[PDB]
């Protein structure tokens, strides 16, 4: 598991050459920008419940056949277990932005994660749904376009988070995909 | 790696639960001792070569029997890999500098190495010999600064522990 | 609209510019859409009640409703008609106690839940601080809003991926001196020359020795290879002419302890740089 | 095998849905530079094979024991399969660069080549030193006028070095 | 003129006018005695070090040649 | 306790190991944020039944329903311990804002608190609204200072997250 | 105008030098403040009708003498002329804080003022007192960030001590 | 005289505007590459010297007829006026480039030079080529193109200050005309 200071070491490990000067910008930038990276990660997780709660229902509103006898989040069980499986995911993502590398979401939650859906049956196409809706939640969340609620922070630019925590949530996509 | 990051995801994880305010102020620290431990490892990144050497030689000075016949320094071909292998651990101090843990130290040069030196019959008093002259010539204001000093002969320290 | 200190600023217009809390009304144009909605619902008898978006909540409209807000007409007039209260008069901040419903000029039922000086009209608060203000003269209470009032009606259609999801474009960091000299490795050894081994880079000074034997650049050139036949005597010349001088002298500088020398030996070899020459800027042939 | 223009239809039917406004002037742009582009592939296949031979040369005199007797570079079968499967690479990333997307890349290129070099015991981290050292000569090459008309090409030569980037990640 | 001007419309009068430009250095050092025929040496000190740069300034009262300018008669 | 110190030592004492260079670098950050968290728990002290008389009326002004008979706020013995556990909750957030972690709250609060609220019939909406209520009147300049709010706030939105 | 820029070009040009590098060094600060200067200019740009407003009324409610007949603002007119002034000092600032330095200012509001306000019989202290109520009304977070606010209040009393 | 940051504002003064965000879109960027124009500026500053006698020398090679007896450069005291106009010249040039505006250089340098020129004698033909022999290096050494002279640079695009230094440069010539 490695996060932004450790990726430098493996890439000048396969070097054998030491990290000083051209190496140390980035990891500079990282430092000087730190307090925006946590100041992001703590509004993100403070509104994690709401976020999966309507991320799922938005997933089922638009979708009304999950719900459908039959359908993959039909009895109180599987509802449950979808709640789980998006608030994980959040989690995971959450970890990633704190770290600064998408690291230790490849390792240990989208190892495997794709043909876990097909051997259960999942569909892949919903859950890709409630991955961009959490995603929408998450930029809006940072840069503070929320409509429902408003948070306190000094003023200033953090469209790179924003980004940032946009190319962790496609990357999950993907790997589902 | 072991460093301040990934000790706290990985007890939130054990935990299973979020980020709380700890974490973060966890990280505020990380913020704080970059300033003195990134210098360091620049610094120490720009003259290794000078190190390496320096440190090389004391090796031999303290233990002259080496180069004897029947010894794990007898050609050309055994110092040139003592000092490859110093420059490897100096080379993993400079990376502990940057990552803030002994992450890479407990890995790449640590983990398994009395088995391999135990083997090979390498006597780990000399590969410790250098990096106990490394700490020794280093002055405060010269060299580096003061907390930078501070943060390089605790990894120096760290490095001397583990191998005796 | 033309200036708000002429004749002061009683006119309801100017009133407002002079309250700092909605510039945004004025630097676009929902003054003009508002005045068609208080005459298109009749409202300028009955006594009704407006809510104003603030500065700063005008500033954090998400970029895909901003868009929709800009590409639509009617989306516009909606959210607009959707902050004028008719339902209870112009009630002020105290006849909003409890959680009940209020009706906009246009739109269906808003839902309000005020508990003390923490109102909320739905979506959005209300900043207590600045609000409670009546106007006599076309009788209306008017307070502020935190945010817009953006119903789930009118934003069914705005999507982060029709196109607003977040993008940072990458770059490269390279140098002049670094991309002067690869480009010579680009051409055809017949017409590049010596240039043709110009993409190999320093190696750590121990890669040079016995084990490994990396190659520095020296060593592919016509340099290396010169031992001619031909001699300078070296005793032709008048005395004081010919000139010596060592790298030190020192016994253990010139050879350590150990083996590691840099002036005996074939352990010369073995130094940080020297891996790499800037013998390639004479020619191509 | 998509395009960057198959990329957002593939994502526009998936939501069942148009595409808006600002995806069409994200794409505008991308034809807008268009030239540029073609520049950029032009001057990595007009020279493919000088780029390869120099960076296998500096990899051997770097590396001397690939083509020690032994070594994994040894005799003449090897070597040959390992001249051009470094010009398999520049022509996938060739494509990938004209395609604005690397979706030829995974698909037919870095699939599999991991366990592929792993069943052959070849080593995958000098392959990937190879990539890097055919990547540097790839950005310098690309960044001359050599008769074009001067502008910025840096939002380009940062998607070559990506797609370079990804596939020594992918073979290691 | 150019760096005794305050606003930039007073450098730009100089500028364009050139006799405006000659009457204001005089009336800058009118009001303001800094002319030799106003300044008082202290010691005798101060007046052989006055009376060396008067010597540098009498010199370019004539030519390259050495012969004596029309200006300073 | 959850907190900064206890989560280090937890995990170098599962680890078998002495506390390296990320650990007390771990503890520069507590040294830092101390700053802020103490004064918003001071603030919090002094004026406490301020906030916890004004809670407790906004809970039942958005659910006036809790007073009719057969709910859970009939009598004055009803709306008496409703106000105790509402200050309750309020010196768990002073203590969490302390210890600089979410310990008391997990432990003194949060755990096992939902098998009370059902069994006994507690609505956890209106002991969630109160604290909702709470967070909402919180002015940056005058209440605290900028960051005293940010460390008040996200103890707030921790014990809501928990509570729903 | 007198800025960063106009002052070491002049101070080369008038000792006939090529930019040297305390010239270029001079021009770095440029690039460092501009981001905290530059956000006060918006900022008072798009909110630049209340405090006129704001600030005109203040005047007189320091000095209600002035809507006496015979007085600077007897009529109408006058106080609309009045509020003007107001307006083109806040425009002079929002100048200043564009360019970097007091350049349109002392060029378009300081020089020359102390003549006409003394032949029209403007009181300066009346100026002085619209210019310290907005002084005075800055809340450092609110407003604008805490150096852009820097960056405003020294231009407000610079006005201020060229006033009087 | 003005830079590019006040142009603007005797832009606005003449409709009593506010600077608007409108405005500064071309004064942030402006700022963006501030780095870019200290680095064209300082390889200009460096070989200054250089390219006075290497722009009067070019005309000296294409018109003997200065160095001719008579001639405008046929005396020591005219050829080191002339070197010195090659030099005050360039000293503009690179201030109006720094500033980011040609205000200094046509109030301080250009304003009466042409009846100067006119009342002394001055060839005008002559001076135009010494002033386009100048601007074909400057255009050399901002883009990195000279000859026998590289300098180290970060990567990247320089021909807009490559073409305001051009600008400035016929600005001189259609002056001195
Ligand atoms: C006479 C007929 C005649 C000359 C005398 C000579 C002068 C000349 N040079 C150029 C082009 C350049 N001059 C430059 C100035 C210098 N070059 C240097 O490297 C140093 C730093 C400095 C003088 C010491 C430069 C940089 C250029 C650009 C190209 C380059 O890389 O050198 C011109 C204009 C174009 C041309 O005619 O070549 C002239 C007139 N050339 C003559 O023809
Ligand atoms: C710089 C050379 C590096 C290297 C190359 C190397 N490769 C092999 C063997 C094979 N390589 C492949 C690879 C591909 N086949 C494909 O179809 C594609 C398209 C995506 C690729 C990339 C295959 C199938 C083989 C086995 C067949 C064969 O080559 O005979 C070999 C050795 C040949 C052998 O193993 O007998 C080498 C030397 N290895 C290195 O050492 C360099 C780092
Ligand atoms: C130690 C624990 C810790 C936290 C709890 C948070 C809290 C926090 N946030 C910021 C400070 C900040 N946070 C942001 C981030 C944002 N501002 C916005 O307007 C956007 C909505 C959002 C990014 C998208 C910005 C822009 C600053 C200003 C300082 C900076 O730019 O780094 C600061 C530094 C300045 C200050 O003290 O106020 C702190 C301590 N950060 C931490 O380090
Ligand atoms: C470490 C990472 C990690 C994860 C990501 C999850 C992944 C995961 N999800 C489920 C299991 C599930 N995941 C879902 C989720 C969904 N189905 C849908 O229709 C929706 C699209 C989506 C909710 C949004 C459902 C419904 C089940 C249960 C299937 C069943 O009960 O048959 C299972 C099987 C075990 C179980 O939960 O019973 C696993 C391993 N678990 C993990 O440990
Ligand atoms: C038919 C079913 C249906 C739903 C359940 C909702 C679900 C929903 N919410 C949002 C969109 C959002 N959802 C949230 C999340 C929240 N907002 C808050 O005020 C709370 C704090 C928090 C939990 C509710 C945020 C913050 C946004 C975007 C910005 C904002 O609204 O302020 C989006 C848009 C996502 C996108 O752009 O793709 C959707 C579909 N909408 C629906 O059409
Ligand atoms: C990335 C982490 C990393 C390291 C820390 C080193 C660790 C290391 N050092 C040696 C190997 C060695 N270390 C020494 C050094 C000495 N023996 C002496 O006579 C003196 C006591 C001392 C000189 C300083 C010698 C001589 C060898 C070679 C042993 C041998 O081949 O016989 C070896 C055996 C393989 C080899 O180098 O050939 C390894 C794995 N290598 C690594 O890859
Ligand atoms: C980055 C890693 C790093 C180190 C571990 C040290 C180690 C070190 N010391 C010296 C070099 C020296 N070190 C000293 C020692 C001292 N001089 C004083 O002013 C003090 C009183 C006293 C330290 C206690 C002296 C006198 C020399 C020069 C003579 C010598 O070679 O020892 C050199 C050679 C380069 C130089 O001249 O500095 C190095 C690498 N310095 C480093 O840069
Ligand atoms: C361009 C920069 C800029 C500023 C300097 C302020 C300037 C400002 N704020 C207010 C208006 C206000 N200003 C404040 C702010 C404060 N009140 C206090 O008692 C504290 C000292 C301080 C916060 C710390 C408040 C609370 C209001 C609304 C009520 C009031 O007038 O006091 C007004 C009156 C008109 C209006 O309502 O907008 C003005 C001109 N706003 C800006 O946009
Ligand atoms: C067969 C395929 C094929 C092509 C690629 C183009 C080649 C080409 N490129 C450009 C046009 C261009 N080419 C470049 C490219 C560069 N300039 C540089 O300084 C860099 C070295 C390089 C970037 C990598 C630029 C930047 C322009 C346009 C000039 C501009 O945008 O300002 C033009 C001029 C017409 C136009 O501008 O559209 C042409 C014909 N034509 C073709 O038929
Ligand atoms: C140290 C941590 C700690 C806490 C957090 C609290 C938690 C807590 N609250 C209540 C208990 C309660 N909480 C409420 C509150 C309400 N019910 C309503 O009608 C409204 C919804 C709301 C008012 C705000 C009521 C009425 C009881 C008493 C329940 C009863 O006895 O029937 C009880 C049951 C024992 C008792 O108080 O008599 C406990 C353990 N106590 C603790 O010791
Ligand atoms: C330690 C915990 C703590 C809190 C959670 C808050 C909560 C709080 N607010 C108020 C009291 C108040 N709070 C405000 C609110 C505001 N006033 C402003 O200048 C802002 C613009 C706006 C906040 C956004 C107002 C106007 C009052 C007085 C009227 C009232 O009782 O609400 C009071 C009564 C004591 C007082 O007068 O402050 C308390 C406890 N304050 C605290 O000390
Ligand atoms: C570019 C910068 C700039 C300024 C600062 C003003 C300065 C200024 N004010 C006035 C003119 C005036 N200025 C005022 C203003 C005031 N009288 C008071 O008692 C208060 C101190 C203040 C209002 C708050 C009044 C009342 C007049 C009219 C006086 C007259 O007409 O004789 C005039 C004469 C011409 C005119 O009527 O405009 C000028 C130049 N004008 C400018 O162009
Ligand atoms: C502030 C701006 C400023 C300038 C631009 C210069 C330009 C300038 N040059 C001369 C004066 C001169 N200038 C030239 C220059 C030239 N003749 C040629 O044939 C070539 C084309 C060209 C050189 C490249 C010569 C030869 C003289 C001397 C004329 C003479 O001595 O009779 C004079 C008159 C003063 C004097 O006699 O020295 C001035 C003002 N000086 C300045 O103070
Ligand atoms: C006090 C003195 C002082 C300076 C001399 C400059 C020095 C300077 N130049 C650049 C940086 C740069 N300079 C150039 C310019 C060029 N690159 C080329 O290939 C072209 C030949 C040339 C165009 C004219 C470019 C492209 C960058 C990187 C982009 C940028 O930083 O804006 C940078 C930023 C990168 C860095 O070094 O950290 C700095 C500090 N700044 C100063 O403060």
């Amino acid at each position: 598991m490695l996060d932004a200071f450790s990726r430098v070491v493996v890439n000048s490990d396969a070097k054998a050459a030491y990290v000083g000067g051209s190496d140390l910008q980035a990891l500079k930038s990282f430092i000087a920008d730190g307090n925006k990276r946590l100041d992001a990660v703590n509004s993100i997780v403070s509104n994690a419940s709401c976020m999966v709660s309507d991320a799922v229902s938005g997933m089922i509103c638009e979708n009304p056949g999950l719900i459908s006898p039959g359908g993959n989040c039909y009895t109180n069980r599987r509802m449950a277990a979808c709640l789980r499986d998006g608030e994980i995911i959040l989690r995971y993502v959450s970890y990633a932005l704190l770290a600064g590398d998408a690291s230790v979401l490849e390792d240990r939650c989208l190892n495997g994660l794709k043909e876990t859906y097909i051997a259960l049956g999942v569909p892949t196409n919903s859950s890709i749904r409630a991955v961009s809706i959490m995603k929408a939640q998450a930029v809006a969340f940072i840069t503070n376009t929320a409509t429902e609620r408003k948070m306190s922070f000094a003023a200033g630019d953090c469209t790179s988070l924003a980004s940032e925590v946009a190319s962790y949530f496609d990357r999950v996509g993907a790997a589902i995909s | 790696m072991k460093s301040v990051i990934t000790t706290v995801v990985s007890a939130a994880d054990a935990a299973g639960r979020f980020p709380s305010n700890s974490d973060l102020e966890s990280i505020q620290g990380n913020i704080q001792r970059s300033a003195a431990r990134l210098e360091a490892a620049e610094k120490l990144a720009g003259n290794h070569e000078a190190v390496v050497k320096e440190a090389g030689d004391a090796c031999f000075a303290k233990y002259a029997y080496l180069k004897n016949p029947g010894e794990a320094g007898e050609n050309q071909e055994k110092i040139n890999k003592c000092y490859r292998d110093v420059d490897h651990y100096m080379r993993l101090v400079n990376y502990c500098l940057v990552v803030g843990g002994t992450g890479p130290l407990d890995e790449w040069g640590i983990a398994g190495a009395r088995e391999v030196y135990r083997t090979l019959n390498l006597p780990t008093s000399a590969y410790v010999a250098s990096i106990a002259y490394t700490r020794d010539r280093l002055c405060v204001p010269r060299d580096m600064s003061a907390q930078a000093g501070v943060e390089f002969s605790a990894y120096l320290d760290y490095l001397i522990n583990a191998l005796s | 609209a033309a200036k708000p200190y002429e004749s002061g600023y009683i006119a309801e217009d100017d009133f407002w510019r002079g309250r700092g809390i909605a510039a945004w009304v004025y630097a676009t144009g929902a003054n003009k859409v508002i005045a068609q909605i208080v005459k298109d619902f009749n409202l300028t008898d009955k006594k009704f009640m407006v809510f104003i978006p603030n500065d700063g909540a005008f500033a954090r409209l998400s970029p895909q409703l901003r868009k929709a807000m800009m590409e639509d007409s009617r989306l516009v007039y909606d959210m607009l008609a959707g902050h004028i209260f008719t339902s209870k008069g112009s009630a002020m901040l105290k006849d909003l106690q409890g959680a009940g419903y209020l009706q906009p000029a246009y739109g269906e039922a808003i839902g309000y839940v005020g508990t003390g000086r923490v109102i909320k009209i739905g979506n959005a608060q209300v900043i207590p601080e600045s609000s409670d203000i009546l106007r006599k003269n076309l009788g209306f209470s008017a307070h502020t809003l935190d945010t817009f009032i953006v119903p789930k009606a009118l934003t069914k259609k705005v999507s982060i991926e029709a196109g607003f999801s977040p993008v940072t474009p990458a770059k490269y960091v390279s140098t002049t001196k670094a991309d002067l000299r690869y480009v010579g490795a680009t051409k055809p050894a017949a017409v590049g020359g010596r240039r043709a081994m110009n993409l190999m880079k320093q190696q750590p000074f121990w890669m040079y020795g016995p084990p490994y034997n990396a190659v520095t650049q020296d060593e592919y050139e016509p340099i290396s290879a010169a031992a001619p036949k031909a001699f300078v005597d070296y005793q032709i010349f008048a005395p004081g002419t010919v000139k010596v001088s060592p790298d030190s002298v020192n016994a253990n500088e010139l050879n350590p302890v150990s083996g590691m020398s840099k002036y005996i030996g074939k352990t010369q070899k073995l130094v940080g740089d020297q891996g790499i020459s800037d013998r390639s800027d004479k020619l191509p042939m | 095998m998509l395009d960057a223009f198959a990329k957002v239809v593939a994502q526009a039917d998936a939501r069942g849905e148009f595409l808006s406004n600002t995806q069409i002037d994200a794409l505008s742009k991308m034809v807008k530079e268009g030239n540029q582009r073609l520049d950029i592939v032009n001057k990595v296949t007009s020279n493919a094979s000088a780029i390869v031979t120099n960076s296998a040369r500096a990899l051997f005199a770097e590396q001397p024991q690939l083509i020690q007797p032994g070594g994994n570079a040894y005799t003449s079968r090897r070597m040959a399969a390992c001249l051009r499967d470094m010009e398999i690479v520049l022509r996938y990333v060739s494509y990938a660069m004209i395609a604005g997307d690397s979706s030829v890349l995974d698909d037919r290129c870095l699939n599999g080549l991991r366990e592929t070099y792993q069943a052959l015991g070849t080593p995958g981290s000098s392959v990937a030193v190879a990539i890097q050292k055919m990547k540097d000569a790839s950005v310098a090459l690309a960044n001359d006028t050599t008769g074009t008309p001067i502008g910025d090409c840096s939002s380009l030569v940062a998607e070559l070095a990506g797609y370079f980037d990804r596939a020594a990640v992918s073979v290691v | 003129a150019l760096i005794l001007a305050q606003n930039d419309h007073q450098e730009k009068q100089y500028i364009k006018y050139p006799k405006l430009a000659a009457a204001a250095l005089m009336a800058s050092t009118e009001v303001t005695r800094a002319c030799q025929r106003y300044a008082v040496p202290e010691s005798i000190e101060e007046e052989f070090l006055a009376a060396s740069v008067d010597k540098v300034n009498k010199m370019r009262g004539t030519t390259a040649s050495g012969v004596y300018k029309s200006s300073c008669v």
